[PDB]
């Protein structure tokens, strides 16, 4: 009934020293019943990279969404949209269906090109935006999630160190959570290298 | 209409360890956005080495806490002074909390002490009288903040050793008091950063062969 | 959470889940959801944890007054009725339980009857009771025969209980085993759901839309 | 279960160093009817205890003639009923307490706020809460509904944890109570200028002051107030 | 709803769709055909509200066929995927939403590869190696995580299919009245007459 | 009533002249000079205020105008059109952009609306 | 709210308590109820703030539009304007309204608008939740031609009544005095009309 | 949310909590609820934040073409009757909250305004879930002809109220100045009493500790030459 | 209803008017509200008119038997039993009572019973639906120790008021004066009291 | 519910009864026999909530059994209904009614006659050639009605019986998994293993 956790799923996004992370988990599920492991979260436009929980078909349109506009954007202004720029066509969209909403927790992740700046942002299903300097969370496991960031976080961590913490702080909060899980994905992402992990975790 | 139930909020944790058990809680009574007191004990020494908790609606907790202590007191007169065991003690708040069952106590209940070969205990209850022997236990309004973290430093949950790529798991070396007194207080410190109704103060049962001991440290009053 | 349990040449084979949710949230994964009512008798819980516990517990003391008075073992047949006969009493106050009572006795052979809260009392061969119920049916219809191995069947028992672990969202954590005999159950060990799935899919070939 | 008719609102209170004090408005409201201006809220047991009570005011008088007979009870084959046998604020509350818990397991609440205001036998301060729910809870300050988020804040900022209290003299945490009822005064709509104060002092005893008011009001800037926005 | 499964092998896409109608209670007919022919190598199954399941399912169909002629080109499955799912999406929020989901079995004949697309009415797509919709999933994915391989013959995967069928027709409380079953390969769709 | 002029009134004459076009680059010709001058650090943009009376206050006319923080124009023709294409420039440099992005337009963006508009003029009925 | 506009011999006088509350919390205690929609025609607003408000700087709008192209209106064509306002959208506002004016013609005028978007000419009118309180001490204690002492004297005894028993009204005694010779504002404290 | 504020001599000052919440949780710690409308007409915000936000930026995009429009300084009347007309527009289903403070050529002015659309005026206010144990704290503590620091003082006392007492609010005071003649400042950050201490432990991980399936990079660069 | 009881220097006044609604339809016109429930304690009614009669009748006979054996009760203790009474059975019972006495120790008293089942000992008091409308007539008009004379004219020109303005309220006026003279019957017709 | 028919015949009652136990989603049970022996001649078939029909019709063969040993005497089917009427009679304003539908098929061996008994869970007894419970008999009646003859053999009687069958299955949606057929006549109580 309540559309935020029909299909279930989390994001979760983190700083570093001269890098930032997203991460999100596989599944796709239809309440109790488990239908896909492959349902990926996050997607990039350019170097700038968003992730998406809520209503499966919301996700999936807002992606389809933010690239027709992301595309047209780059025509246009002959560039590459900035995460701080695109963190507000994401928040103008959404608030532009203030009475009719997108069921989804979006989450912004990427470094400014010009300044090299790590930059994340979250959002609820309307569009406020929420710009934090350590770690941005989303999803069905969000509690378990705020839980482990707060705990495991440290400031100005490296690349190879801020995937290990990122992906233990998933991981144990989608192993408390029923409708998360089913496979995970970690991007970790610096200037002008972006490496894309797929984690080991319980299939339950 | 008349809501015979209320949500004083509060959090707590039970660890049991190798020779020895901790039960924390915080100290902050709450009613909606207002706090009620800073320091409101909710963890108690009820005699026979056991420490128990019972969260969630204070009042409804207060009561269970009163009537175990008294079956405490009644087991002693009853059966010549003999010492309630912490298995004994766990069946016996079974059947006080599923005697209301159609009425609950509105609570979520941990106790910890030892058990009779002297190893670390914790048991753990739903409001009807459900138990279950764990070895860590969060209560309360941030139960889903702690123990997610808890499954990964206690038990080493998804942690695998170096080099092995997943194919070896962290061991499950025992944990000294000391290692889990640092757990509860930055599990109940990261707690009081994100959850509205978790602060004030952290109050700390340890239970050994040598007795109960308290140990009290500050949290955020924000 | 999902429960089975099955007849056969060797007995009973009583495999469970370990899983306990709130909503969403994951309260526990190591749940017991077999209770131990004597060491000939076993109940499965499913439903109301307290309800299953409590009453189960109850029943054991209601077969130890029955072997003490009749100086004979309780009939699984008799044993269920008690249960059964306790929670229509209660029919309409809320009590919820699906449980199956398991036993081997020399009258009666082994035997299993679904006792429910409602008041259904079922004499069966294959029961499964849980939200991943319909996954554990699939995989124990399509392979179930009287004439298996104790060892065969206790795999089945495991696989059924792994396939509703993996696509039920609220089954998971272990799986735990018990063969029941007439002299008596014997446990059959606690199976991490997030091993046995890797080790299951690697030595079997199953569950290759799954990447590992 | 029932409603509340006719009700009494805020009751505040705190510790100080040697002893406690308690306030309460006298006012019976009939919804938004101010109806009763002459109700006292505040109700003395013995020479060490005060009780204040908020809400439902029928209620409220059904627990002043409960507390009227436990003093006449206790009296009974009691020669020692006006020395070591005397009432302490801690019996009185747990009676209340338990009156309150029972009542509310019954689904048949008094539907009231109740703070016990005393001094123990040892001279310790003695300050805790029940309501209609059995919810009971102790602390430095120590106020009912309204009380509760205005009250509280203020008297906080005089005695804000244990080791404040030692540091409290009468003069300071009378000063405070006094202006925390004006302050309610202000901004509660169920409130009257009208109030009893009762001090209950390890040394002193109890003192009990009837027909107080709020004093010291500001309202002269009120004239400069003009319009919703543009009027001038 | 009933039971539409569909299974992706090797070289081609199975649908299983179930024959009953029923109107709250008789079983009007036994033979009824779930699916529509979008294009030659294009077959769509569906299930769901009365009425809406053929008025999208045509709808779709003659836009699939409008896009035929004006290009004199087939569409990839993968096209005609999006372009349903996006009308579904969009159908959520209407005035009155259509309540149908899908199954999209189609041959791709650039990549020579069979592709599942699972559809549900909120617009929620998902390429699978085998899929269903309601409560045929709860009965069959068990036995099809189990045997599934991606390399399966045709024949191996109606086997299977017959398997998860026999599962249905044991367990499920209705009487569906069996299944059409359909082929889409290569050289297009093609119904099995015996099943 | 009703705007019954929904037709151009600018056509491509036999030899491809758009007349209406031609006839007010001849008006921006008598319009008093505008220039405008790229440094590395900087642009500047001048022009004379040729004040129609000396009684009128010539400091009132804007002739230079900005139209976001970090732009400017002025023009050369008809002043009056300039005005409200000022008015038409400022609002679009918000409803087209700063309310999407959170972001004043690139100066070759604002432009662009500008010159949409002029398009536009030059085309509907 | 207690609200009331009373006719004298010199013209009308407005009178109001400065009280706003959201539920039992005083969410301003010096509130200024009585709002000018013209020089000389004032209004006593009770019900919905937001719709009080709105509904006033509407009027206010077409009574200085009127004024612009046909001169100073009269009290009941400001009336009229609220009723208007109050009639045609009943469905979704709560207003209760009191419009007083001074005409050199007519001289002092009170209209009552109350929720249903009715007009009543009267010779005093009172309004809001501690009116009730206060009908049958206004009634007994009105009389017509009053002088502008007797007038406050009325207004103010009446509102101190009015506030002393209902808990949604309180705070100052604003007033608006509307005569030939001007407008004069007057505020009386709790200190004064509590004593009364 | 604790909001306030506090007019003074020469102008006005408004402070805020830094503490957004989802519920009971707590999404950021550090959130700025001190928008401004224009240079020197500043608001802040209570209930549904997105709504208080959109408002905010809608009413100061056209406060600002009505500043360029009329060659003058946007005046704070201005940001309120368009505030309050948007407001009342939508019946309250736009759930903005706000105190709003500026100065301008006609003066130093403070509203509130509801998202029904009704507005007050008023020397001293408070909104939001603190606005109480705020407003206690202004009603013993405020006097006439305040001066800019003490003005300060009484506003960031009144947010302290509210993060001690509310549980809606907490973390950091901010605060903003308007004061007439001069630029406002903003003071972010003004009070930080809830610093974190540090943790009993590290809890950086073991690098290989957490296991792996895949590797690959991500092509984020464009189509490429050659 | 509309109904009151007032203290003097003789003793104490009970009044009433004698309307009795269902819905807008009287059902009596001429109702008698002022009940006796002992030689000189009378009470007034408001609320349900079986719960009112009920709980009357139950008082009567306690207090029948209560002077059997102890002789003439109190006044407090009246108002005691009505209270008991309402207290214990307030989910049950609709009832506003005014209980009224004359003692020769005590003298004239008033006890007013609001719904909860509360007491409140007063030098007046007023109760019913056209109660609210006199609030301020009289709080501003009562005085203690007045004679026999001016107290009739207090509770009738409080009544007048409260039937003037309150539809529920209506019929002739009612007054029953307890002193130790005795006991007197008043009544007063709509051509008095209406031109007052 | 489900699937009770009775047919009386010449010298027997057939009583039918469906085999399926279904719990919300799944199927449980294939074999259930929803029937008791009340005494050597008389047997009771039910249908209704789940619980409260084998709990009331284990109490009512308990009574009949206890009376039956009591008098050393079967009681007449006509007597045995009664009783059992009665008891559902007393049930329906009870604090909480059993919800159970009954047939009782009797051979009267003083009268040497068949009896139908059909009773519902109100205590609405009627006697009858043939009967049902629920829906069953909305598709079966129009059959019996038809060929339905008083000097029917047995025989014939599971013929007519076998349509009956054969016309639900065929236009019902619940799969009942088949039915177990029992005759009762002079020689006492006796199932059809071949149905
Ligand atoms: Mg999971
Ligand atoms: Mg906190
Ligand atoms: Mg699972
Ligand atoms: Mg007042």
């Amino acid at each position: 009934s309540d559309p935020s956790s029909i299909n279930g799923g989390i994001v979760v996004a983190m700083t570093g020293k001269d890098c930032v992370a997203i991460a999100c988990d596989l599944r796709l599920g239809s309440q109790s019943l488990g239908v896909s492991n492959k349902f990926e979260k996050i997607f990039h436009y350019g170097h700038v990279f968003l992730g998406i929980t809520g209503l499966a078909t919301d996700v999936t349109t807002l992606n389809e969404m933010f690239r027709y506009k992301t595309n047209l954007y780059k025509l246009k202004e002959e560039r590459a949209i900035e995460p701080e720029t695109f963190t507000q066509l994401v928040s103008s969209s959404l608030y532009e269906r203030r009475f009719g909403p997108y069921f989804v927790g979006p989450v912004v992740a990427g470094i400014n090109s010009k300044s090299g700046k790590p930059f994340i942002a979250g959002f609820d299903l309307i569009g406020c935006i929420d710009e934090a300097k350590d770690f941005i969370v989303s999803g069905t496991a969000s509690d378990q999630l705020f839980g482990m960031c707060e705990s495991l976080y440290e400031p100005n961590l490296e690349p190879e160190d801020l995937f290990e913490t990122i992906s233990q702080a998933l991981l144990n909060a989608a192993d408390r959570d029923a409708l998360s899980g089913w496979g995970a994905v970690v991007y970790i992402i610096k200037k002008d290298e972006v490496v894309k992990r797929y984690l080991k975790m319980r299939q339950d | 209409q008349f809501n015979p139930y209320g949500d004083n909020g509060g959090t707590i944790l039970g660890i049991a360890g190798e020779d020895f058990a901790v039960l924390a809680g915080d100290t902050r009574n709450i009613t909606d956005y207002s706090i009620n007191s800073r320091y409101e004990p909710k963890v108690f020494d009820c005699g026979d080495n056991i420490v128990m908790s019972a969260n969630g609606f204070a009042a409804d907790g207060d009561a269970l806490v009163k009537r175990f202590k008294n079956s405490v007191k009644w087991y002693h007169f009853d059966h010549n002074d003999k010492k309630l065991s912490i298995n004994s003690a766990a069946r016996n708040i079974q059947h006080l909390l599923y005697g209301k069952r159609f009425f609950p106590y509105y609570v979520h209940t941990i106790i910890a002490g030892l058990d009779e070969d002297g190893k670390g205990a914790v048991y753990s209850f739903d409001p009807v009288g459900s138990y279950e022997r764990e070895q860590c236990r969060a209560g309360g309004a941030a139960a889903s903040l702690i123990m997610p973290f808890l499954d990964n430093q206690v038990n080493f949950k998804n942690q695998y050793e170096p080099g092995t790529n997943g194919k070896v798991k962290k061991p499950l070396k025992y944990l000294s008091v000391e290692e889990v007194i640092k757990l509860v207080r930055d599990s109940f410190t990261s707690a009081t950063e994100r959850h509205i109704q978790v602060g004030d103060g952290l109050e700390i049962l340890i239970v050994t062969k040598d007795g109960v001991r308290k140990e009290f440290y500050e949290l955020k009053r924000d | 959470t999902t429960t089975l349990a099955f007849r056969f040449q060797g007995g009973i084979i009583v495999a469970v889940d370990s899983r306990a949710t709130a909503g969403n949230w994951v309260a526990s994964q190591t749940v017991k959801a077999v209770i131990e009512i004597n060491p000939f008798l076993l109940g499965t819980m499913a439903g109301g944890a307290a309800d299953c516990q409590f009453w189960e517990t109850w029943l054991g003391s209601q077969c130890r007054l029955h072997e003490l008075r009749e100086k004979e073992r309780i009939s699984v047949a008799a044993a269920s009725k008690i249960l059964s006969n306790l929670v229509y009493q209660y029919k309409g106050a809320g009590l919820s339980m699906g449980t199956m009572i398991c036993g081997y006795t020399r009258k009666e052979g082994p035997t299993i009857y679904y006792v429910d809260s409602d008041g259904t009392r079922l004499k069966g061969d294959i029961f499964c009771v849980g939200s991943g119920q319909t996954f554990a049916y699939g995989v124990l219809d399509s392979n179930y025969k009287w004439d298996l191995s104790v060892e065969d069947a206790l795999y089945l028992g495991k696989r059924s209980i792994l396939a509703a672990a993996h696509r039920d969202a609220y089954s998971g954590g272990s799986v735990n085993l018990y063969h029941v005999t007439e002299d008596g159950w014997i446990y059959h060990g606690n199976h991490d759901v997030g091993e046995l799935f890797w080790k299951v899919k690697e030595e079997e070939g199953s569950f290759n839309n799954v990447i590992g | 279960t029932q409603q509340p008719i006719v009700t009494g609102t805020s009751v505040i209170s705190m510790k100080y160093d040697n002893g406690v004090i308690i306030a309460a408005d006298n006012l019976g409201s009939y919804g938004s009817l101010l109806r009763f201006n002459g109700v006292e809220r505040l109700i003395p047991v013995g020479d060490n205890t005060v009780v204040g009570i908020s809400g439902d005011i029928s209620d409220m008088q059904h627990i002043e003639r409960l507390l009227k007979d436990l003093v006449t009870e206790n009296a009974y084959d009691n020669p020692l009923a006006d020395a070591e046998e005397a009432l302490e604020p801690s019996y009185i509350f747990e009676y209340l307490a338990t009156v309150m818990y029972q009542r509310r397991s019954k689904m048949n609440p008094l539907w009231n706020a109740i703070i016990v205001a005393g001094v123990q036998s040892n001279g310790d301060q003695f300050l805790r809460y029940v309501n209609l729910l059995g919810v009971t809870y102790s602390s430095p300050t120590l106020a009912t509904g309204f009380g509760a988020h205005m009250a509280n804040p203020l008297l906080r900022k005089v005695v804000d944890r244990e080791s404040d209290i030692p540091k409290t003299t009468v003069q300071v945490a009378e000063e405070a109570i006094v202006n925390a009822m004006r302050v309610l005064y202000y901004r509660d709509a169920r409130s009257s200028r009208n109030f009893s104060l009762a001090i209950i002092d390890k040394n002193t005893g109890l003192t009990f002051k009837k027909n107080l008011q709020v004093e010291n009001m500001k309202w002269d800037f009120a004239k400069d107030i003009k319009g919703y926005g543009t009027q001038k | 709803m009933d039971i539409i499964l569909g299974i992706r092998v090797q070289d081609s896409v199975i649908l299983a769709s179930s024959k009953a109608v029923t109107r709250g209670i008789s079983v009007l007919k036994d033979s009824d055909d779930k699916t529509r022919q979008l294009s030659p190598h294009t077959l769509m199954s569906f299930a769901g509200e009365a009425g809406d399941t053929v008025q999208f399912a045509e709808y779709i169909q003659a836009n699939i066929q409008l896009y035929s002629i004006r290009e004199d080109y087939e569409l990839s499955p993968q096209a005609v995927s999006s372009f349903v799912r996006q009308e579904l999406a969009k159908s959520i929020r209407s005035r009155r939403p259509y309540q149908v989901n899908v199954l999209i079995g189609g041959y791709d004949k650039k990549k020579n590869k069979p592709e599942l697309y699972q559809i549900d009415y909120l617009g929620t797509k998902v390429e699978l190696p085998y899929g269903a919709h309601g409560y045929s999933g709860f009965y069959t994915f068990s036995l099809l995580d189990h045997h599934y391989r991606p390399d399966m013959t045709t024949e191996e995967g109606l086997d299977l299919l017959k398997l998860c069928v026999q599962e249905l027709e044991k367990r499920m409380p209705m009487d569906f009245k069996g299944v059409i079953v359909k082929i889409v390969d290569k050289d297009g769709i093609r119904q099995v007459d015996d099943f | 009533m009703t705007d019954r002029y929904s037709f151009s009134l600018t056509t491509f004459s036999p030899s491809g002249k758009l007349g209406q076009i031609d006839y007010a680059l001849t008006a921006v010709k008598q319009g008093v000079t505008s220039l405008g001058i790229k440094a590395t650090n900087g642009v500047v943009i001048a022009t004379e205020k040729k004040s129609s009376s000396p009684l009128a206050m010539s400091e009132t006319l804007s002739k230079v105008s900005l139209l976001t923080p970090d732009i400017g124009a002025v023009y050369s023709g008809m002043g009056p059109d300039y005005r409200v294409l000022v008015d038409k420039s400022r609002k679009v440099a918000h409803t087209s952009y700063k309310r999407i992005y959170g972001e004043y337009p690139p100066t070759k963006l604002l432009v662009s609306e500008v010159a949409k508009i002029m398009q536009e003029a030059t085309q509907s009925g | 709210t207690s609200i009331m506009a009373v006719t004298f011999k010199d013209g009308v006088i407005l009178g109001a308590d400065s009280r706003t509350t959201t539920g039992a919390y005083i969410a301003n205690r010096v509130t200024d109820k009585l709002t000018r929609v013209h020089d000389k025609i004032w209004c006593c607003r009770s019900g919905s703030a937001a719709d009080t408000q709105a509904i006033a700087d509407i009027v206010q709008y077409h009574l200085e539009l009127y004024t612009s192209q046909y001169g100073t209106p009269s009290t009941e064509t400001a009336a009229s304007v609220f009723k208007e306002l109050c009639y045609e959208n009943k469905d979704n506002l709560t207003a209760g309204i009191i419009v007083a004016g001074y005409d050199d013609k007519n001289k002092g005028e009170v209209y009552t608008i109350p929720l249903g978007g009715s007009v009543h000419k009267l010779p005093y009118a009172i309004a809001g939740s501690g009116s009730t309180f206060i009908y049958g001490y206004c009634d007994k204690n009105f009389r017509e031609n009053m002088s502008k002492e007797e007038t406050v004297d009325f207004i103010k005894h009446s509102l101190s009544q009015a506030i002393k028993w209902d808990g949604s009204s309180g705070g100052v005694i604003r007033m608006v005095v509307l005569t030939a010779a001007g407008v004069e504002r007057l505020i009386f404290y709790p200190d004064e009309y509590e004593q009364l | 949310t604790t909001i306030v504020g506090v007019k003074f001599n020469n102008g006005v000052v408004i402070a805020a909590d830094t503490r957004s919440t989802q519920g009971p949780i707590v999404a950021d710690k550090n959130c700025a609820k001190l928008h401004r409308i224009s240079p020197k007409i500043w608001c802040a915000g209570a209930g549904t934040a997105a709504d208080t936000e959109a408002v905010t930026q809608l009413i100061g995009s056209n406060i600002e073409l009505h500043s360029l429009y009329t060659s003058r300084e946007p005046r704070v009347v201005s940001a309120l009757q368009m505030l309050k007309q948007h407001l009342f527009k939508y019946q309250g289903h736009i759930g903005a909250y706000l105190i709003v403070a500026g100065v301008d050529p006609t003066g130093s002015h403070l509203f509130s305004i509801h998202a029904h659309g009704s507005t007050d005026v008023g020397y001293y206010l408070s909104l939001g879930s603190g606005s109480l144990a705020a407003m206690a704290v202004l009603e013993s503590h405020w006097k006439q002809d305040l001066t800019k620091e003490e003005a300060i003082k009484l506003a960031s006392d009144a947010i302290q109220a509210g993060i001690w007492n509310d549980l809606g609010s907490g973390s950091n005071v901010d605060v903003c100045v308007m004061e007439i003649g001069k630029d406002a400042e903003y003071l972010r950050n003004y009070l930080t009493p809830n610093v974190r201490e540090e943790k009993q432990k590290s809890y950086k991980f073991p690098r290989g500790t957490t296991a792996v399936l895949k590797e690959s990079i991500v092509n984020i660069c464009d189509i490429q030459e050659e």
